[PDB]
């Protein structure tokens, strides 16, 4: 009775968005049909979180595609599972945005945003008890950052008792030759800072690292950086999908997570990291190389942390070693949140692996991130580099400073609580 | 027994006005918060009929 | 008549509730569709059973008990569940959206909404009643609902029932199976909201009944059934003296003037005992010694304290079974002579005892042996306000940062209502200091 509307926008929004449809409904036994397979009657118990249910016994995401070029829209629709999606739920524009961000949140994107709109109202208003949203997009391009940004704070206009979280992809050169992706960023982060509750910061620099370094992939495709992607949210979802002794809904997920509200950008985490004890594990999942932003959580503070162990394992082992990593490293937690790391355990495992394990940590050292993102922004404003883009469709300059100020802002306030004492 | 029924009275007035007092002002504040989001919000959408406005005037050049 | 009406909040309230409500009908021989063979009086009496339970015209035996929840999950579990038969569907309450673990949205925007409805439901218990003694409500410190909601009620029933006595049973956080960083916050606010409604809460620590269950029933990882199915043994004595009757049967309000010296030092301490598995029990009798010592050893307390390093106020032992007075005078003896006890200036030092025949009963299945007689002992006792220190040390390191305070700020709560429940909270453990000092 707890429903969640999905939102997918832009190229890399509508990637990462397929593949965790794919997957979350290979674990609930949905097909491409929508035909429920499967063999445990758990499988059913949360779909409607994510599926509506239609005549026919027939499950259907409840979930809407957007985009400004119509080239994604049938590469989503012919891909695996690509008949499911509801048609009609297809929304799009016939330009595009070329990669700007005012394109998308000004000028272009708002000629399209209230057709989305519309589509959105008549899933909500289908819903027993609407609990939130969800986003999936990139804030390097410009049809995910600008427009995402701006169908957030509509839906935020009509839905301002919802959860509203995303799950973002921040750009990195190691993946994209684009060079105004730090403007759109910065841009995109300006709008989170304000109009979310929950976003998980996907750093695809992070993502090359792991498949290069680690996962020993020369030249990765978007294909290999995406199935990390799926992973992690598949695994961030698995508290809301399946029915463990967690009665938690988005917003009380986010009332233990977020001690204040502009410090909502989160670290995930996942292991093992290869293609397994719990000590093993849980160690594996607290290093800075299992990180999906590129952060070191030794270079700060954790403020609230929670783990997602998946599989057949020993609670009196996991409850353990829980502890055993608080205890030993008592410095990386603040001593003023008690009790502050949450555990989570789901008998069902993921596709091929007998074990696994998400973390979402709330950590000053997200900070590092921010400032990487600053360092390219200021390196172009303060040359006035490709100004003319987005000047051209209405912005002025200072929209620019007010962007960088709010986020070098939001640096110096994870570093305030990370410096902060008990007594 | 006059002063034991003054008391028991007393006491179930000063609840009532207190409860119905907290739960006045407990509406005040939660409609004056999320009046003041929507009102950030609109003001937001001013500045962007504004951007949209200023693009209009250049193309005319 | 006496009758009592029994209000479960919240899910930690509701699923005590089901453990409660299964031992009472296994206790009194009722089964599972409500019929109870040995009631010869059909569709009502003034039995003892019947201050708990009342009668229909076809034989069903109804809890004068009212389940509400902010979410559906728990309570369908129970309306679909062995004992759904049990209750009348008006009597099992939910909403749609809970508190999130926010007790502002407990007592004020959710809870808001239901409130008129549950008061509704419970007049139409209290008009059944010819002679109501009060309500007995269980609810969680920590939860949103249990918090917040509680509040709400406890101050309306002030209003509709003036003075009737309410009690609580009240599950204080333990960080073993508390979920949520915020129950400091809720645990605060909700004991200074009800502190002025309560007549008498027992408080019951589930790091407490975490340990008694881990360290006597060997049981590796406990869980929420294993609490519960304890925590209504205690429940179930404490409640025993209203629900059977006898020659040494001392009803719970007897005990309720010795335990409460000033209105708001009306938390007892509960210390239960025998908890040992059937592996343990075979062969090994424990007899009335044995169980009277084990209510001095502070491992079976229900809260984590030190009665050692306080003082007494009242030491009440309700046994229940193959129990004698003889035999409790002796063992008291004994420990009077050995253990250190030691009582305020200004009150008596001597111990209120009441026996119930009825032995113990255990629920098929569960993990405590079946016993021919067992004790629990209420005592007030200073020491319980470590249980408030502890608390009031983890406000106040989140509330200086202010940490998750936009939570309670966005649903229409104010930066005083924190400060004035943690000046109460201040002034009650000061309170319990100044009642052990001695007289001048
Ligand atoms: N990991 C991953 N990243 C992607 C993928 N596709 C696009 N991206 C990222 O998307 C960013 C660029 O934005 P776009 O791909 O243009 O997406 P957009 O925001 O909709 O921008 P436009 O549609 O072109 O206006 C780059 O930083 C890419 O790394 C993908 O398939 N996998
Ligand atoms: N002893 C015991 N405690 C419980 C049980 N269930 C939950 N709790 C306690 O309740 C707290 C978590 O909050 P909930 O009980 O879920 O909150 P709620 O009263 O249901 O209302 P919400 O805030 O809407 O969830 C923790 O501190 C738990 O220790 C239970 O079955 N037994
Ligand atoms: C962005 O949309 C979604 C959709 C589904 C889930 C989530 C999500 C998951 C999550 N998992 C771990 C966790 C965290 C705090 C906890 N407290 C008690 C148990 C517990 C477990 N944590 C948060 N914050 N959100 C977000
Ligand atoms: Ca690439
Ligand atoms: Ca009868
Ligand atoms: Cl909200
Ligand atoms: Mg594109
Ligand atoms: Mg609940």
């Amino acid at each position: 009775m707890r429903e969640i509307v999905h939102i997918q926008a832009g190229q890399c929004g509508n990637q990462i968005g397929a593949k965790f449809w794919e997957v979350i409904s290979d674990e609930h036994g949905i097909d491409p049909t929508g035909s429920y397979h499967g063999d445990s009657d758990l499988q059913l118990e949360r779909i409607n979180v994510y599926y509506n249910e239609a005549a026919g016994n027939k499950y259907v995401p409840r979930a809407i595609l957007v985009d400004l070029e119509p080239g994604t829209m049938d590469s989503v629709r012919s891909g695996p599972f690509g008949q499911i999606f509801r048609p009609d739920n297809f929304v799009f524009g016939q330009s595009g945005a070329g990669n700007n961000w005012a394109k998308g949140h000004y000028t272009e994107g708002a000629e399209l945003v209230d057709s989305v709109l519309d589509v959105v109202r008549k899933e909500s208003e289908s819903c027993d008890c609407l609990q939130g949203f969800q986003l999936t997009h990139s804030l390097g391009g410009g049809t995910g950052s600008g427009m995402g940004t701006l169908l957030i704070s509509k839906i935020r206009e009509e839905y301002p008792d919802r959860i509203m979280n995303t799950f973002s992809v921040v750009p990195s050169p190691k993946v994209s030759d684009t060079v105004v992706e730090p403007y759109n960023a910065t841009l995109s982060v300006h709008q989170l800072v304000e109009n979310t509750d929950e976003t998980y910061c996907i750093d695809n620099e992070a993502l090359y690292d792991i498949c290069f370094r680690t996962l020993k992939l020369t030249t990765p495709t978007y294909g290999d950086l995406n199935h990390l992607v799926s992973a992690t949210m598949s695994g961030v979802t698995t508290c809301l999908r399946f029915p463990g002794q967690l009665n938690a809904d988005l917003r009380k997920l986010a009332v233990n997570m977020v001690p204040f509200p502009r410090l909502h950008f989160f670290m995930p985490g996942f292991a093992p990291l290869t293609s397994l004890t719990v000590p093993e594990l849980t160690q594996q999942m607290f290093d800075a190389k299992n990180m999906m932003a590129a952060c070191d959580p030794r270079h700060g503070r954790y403020l609230t942390v929670a783990a997602v162990f998946r599989g057949r394992m020993s609670m009196k082992e996991v409850d353990e070693q829980m502890l055993n990593v608080q205890n030993k490293n008592s410095s990386y937690f603040v001593e003023w949140i008690p009790n502050n790391v949450k555990t989570a355990v789901c008998d069902i495992p993921p596709r091929g692996l007998k074990m696994s394990a998400t973390f979402i940590g709330n950590s000053t050292a997200i900070q590092e991130l921010f400032k990487r993102i600053s360092e390219q922004f200021t390196a172009m404003f303060r040359r006035k580099a490709f100004l003319h883009w987005y000047t051209g469709e209405g912005m002025d300059e200072m929209e620019f400073t007010e962007a960088e100020s709010n986020m070098n802002d939001l640096v110096s306030e994870y570093q305030q609580y990370q410096d902060a004492t008990a007594d | 027994i006059q002063k034991a029924i003054e008391e028991n009275n007393n006491f179930i007035k000063m609840a009532k006005e207190k409860l119905a007092q907290k739960m006045e002002s407990n509406k005040e504040n939660r409609e004056a918060h999320l009046a003041a989001m929507l009102e950030r919000l609109q003001e937001k959408d001013k500045h962007a009929e504004e951007v949209r406005k200023n693009k209009e005037l250049k193309e005319e050049a | 008549m006496r009758e009592c009406i029994s209000i479960h909040v919240g899910q930690a309230g509701v699923q005590i509730g089901n453990a409660c409500w299964e031992l009472y009908c296994l206790e009194h021989g009722i089964q599972p569709d409500g019929q109870m063979p040995s009631d010869k009086t059909i569709g009502g009496g003034d039995d003892s059973f019947n201050t708990f339970f009342s009668e229909t015209g076809a034989g069903k035996h109804v809890p004068r008990a009212v389940f509400v929840d902010l979410e559906p999950t728990v309570i369908d579990e129970v309306r679909t569940g062995t004992y759904r038969q049990l209750f009348h569907p008006e009597q099992l309450i939910t909403g749609k959206e809970d508190a999130a673990n926010n007790y502002a949205r407990g007592h004020y925007t959710i809870g808001k909404e239901i409130i008129d409805l549950v008061l509704d439901r419970i007049r139409k218990l209290a008009d059944q009643c010819t002679g109501l003694q009060g309500f007995l409500v269980f609810h969680s410190f920590g939860g949103g609902t249990g918090s917040g909601f509680t509040s709400l009620l406890m101050e309306r029933l002030s209003v509709d029932y003036g003075k009737k006595s309410k009690l609580e049973f009240s599950i204080y956080p333990a960080p073993q199976v508390s979920t949520a960083v915020v129950e400091p916050y809720n645990s605060i606010l909700t004991t200074h909201t009800t502190l002025e409604h309560s007549d008498c809460a027992f408080m019951v620590d589930n790091e407490a009944i975490y340990d008694i269950c881990r360290r006597n029933l060997d049981i590796e990882r406990p869980t929420y059934t294993n609490l519960n199915r304890l925590i209504s043994q205690i429940v179930s004595s404490i409640t025993a003296s209203l629900r059977f009757d006898g020659a040494l049967n001392v009803d719970l309000t007897e005990f309720q003037t010795n335990l409460v010296p000033y209105p708001r030092i009306h938390f007892p301490l509960a210390t239960y005992a025998p908890v040992i598995s059937a592996e343990k029990a075979y062969h090994e009798q424990l007899s009335v010694a044995e169980i009277t010592n084990a209510c001095f050893e502070p491992a079976n307390q229900m809260v984590k304290c030190d009665p050692r390093h306080g003082k007494y106020m009242a030491c009440c032992l309700l046994y229940r079974g193959d129990v004698v007075p003889k035999d409790v005078n002796a063992a008291i003896a004994t420990i009077k002579t050995k253990r250190s006890i030691q009582f305020v200036d200004w009150c008596p030092t001597g111990f209120k005892v009441g026996i119930n025949y009825q032995p113990p009963t255990v629920v098929p299945g569960g993990d405590l042996a079946k016993v021919q007689r067992a004790v629990c002992m209420l005592s007030n006792t200073t020491a319980i306000a470590e249980a408030w220190a502890r608390l009031d040390h983890k406000f106040d390191l989140m509330y200086a940062k202010r940490a998750f305070v936009h939570w309670y700020v966005g649903e229409g709560m104010e930066e005083g209502e924190f400060s004035e429940a943690r000046e109460d909270m201040a002034a009650l453990e000061k309170d319990y200091e100044e009642v052990g000092v001695d007289s001048v």
